[PDB]
């Protein structure tokens, strides 16, 4: 076994101090995510694994976050973006799109339908949850949401992200 | 757990263009197999568990040199894309002194921009995007970004996370 590197889930830009943070599967709130059914934990390879969990048949679908903005860089603008992807054999999207929501300390919210038809199949797309400006300290939080008739399946989560925009 | 292989890439969602990540073990890390030139490291994050990414951390060797590369062909045409380096230093560091660390891309006409990052500034353990340099997405052949210190002084501390090769998209 190989000695270790610890990390803690924000960078920042070295050309100027400029934060982000992302968090993992692990520290998201999934629902019924270890009912043994609805998702089954994956360990997801690129070129060691992370454990991601893949959706393999529910009609609810409910991923929330939350992310402290005393931890981003105060008046900088931020895209905040759940890394997924629609997999072959997926099932269910047709019909029921994602209800997506952002929600900031000034009390407002964004609020989008994705039809997940239009995703590209088998490989990662940033889904864009809102866009905002930090301000000192506050609660973000973000919920991706559909709990319709329709029988979901082939969907996987890598990570939610808090990034600056990119330049 | 099952495994699920997955290419280490993203689109970005309303406007198509792609990204890519290369992990340090897809890179060309000279000295790469010599325990004491960099050894190579498991990532953790606590909050989560293993990260899924080996990481090559400097051990002591005059001879900084990781090159990548990709096929501008496979990424998106038109858009000007963005080389980032991820990295760390760690103590124990050790002879980057007014030997900053050399950032490389080289494009297929062999033109070639450099950036100098002085690892000596950076707070250690954090997570730091670097910039490599720019290219617009246009014709074919590979682009190749390095990172490079070969002074005559012997270095440590450094680890590399990752190499990024983003689009700049309109929003
Ligand atoms: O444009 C960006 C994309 C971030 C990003 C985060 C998680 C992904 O799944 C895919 C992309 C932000 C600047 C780079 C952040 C970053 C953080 C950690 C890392 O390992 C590589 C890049």
């Amino acid at each position: 076994e190989l000695p270790k590197v610890y990390t803690e889930n924000t960078w920042m830009e070295e050309r100027n101090g400029d934060r982000g943070m992302l968090k993992y599967p692990r520290e998201l709130d999934i629902t019924n995510v270890d009912d043994g059914k609805s998702w089954v934990w994956h360990s997801l390879v690129f070129g060691l694994g992370m454990e991601a969990p893949k959706l393999m048949g529910t009609t609810h679908v409910e991923i929330r976050g939350d992310f402290k903005m005393s931890k981003l860089t105060p008046g900088l603008k931020y895209q905040a973006v759940l890394l997924c992807m629609k997999t072959d054999g997926n099932e269910g999207w047709d019909s029921c799109p994602l209800n997506v929501e952002l929600n900031l300390p000034d009390g407002t919210t964004q609020k989008r339908e994705v039809d997940l038809t239009k995703f590209p199949t088998d490989e990662f797309v940033m889904m864009v949850l809102g866009y905002f400006e930090a301000v000192e300290s506050g609660d973000i939080t973000f919920s991706v949401v559909d709990t319709s008739d329709c029988v979901k399946k082939g969907f996987v989560v890598k990570d939610a992200a808090l990034r600056p925009l990119p330049r | 757990q099952p495994e699920l292989y997955a290419e280490n890439s993203w689109r970005e969602e309303m406007t198509g263009e792609k990204g890519i990540l290369i992990y340090p073990r897809e890179l060309e890390v000279v000295g790469g197999d010599d325990d004491s030139c960099w050894l190579w490291h498991s990532l953790i994050l606590e909050s989560q568990g293993q990260l899924g990414v080996e990481v090559p951390k400097l051990m002591g060797t005059k001879h900084v040199e990781v090159h990548g590369r990709w096929k501008i062909s496979d990424l998106t045409p038109g858009l000007k894309y963005q080389v980032l380096y991820m990295i760390m230093v760690e103590d124990p560091l050790e002879g980057w002194e007014n030997c900053p660390l050399k950032l490389r891309v080289t494009l297929p006409d062999g033109s070639s921009q450099t950036q100098q990052v002085d690892l000596c500034k950076l707070p250690k353990g954090q997570l730091i995007m670097t910039v490599a340099g720019y290219f617009d997405c246009v014709g074919d052949g590979e682009v190749i970004f390095s990172v490079i210190e070969t002074s005559d002084v012997v270095k440590k501390g450094l680890v590399i996370k990752d190499a990024v090769i983003r689009p700049l998209p309109p929003m």
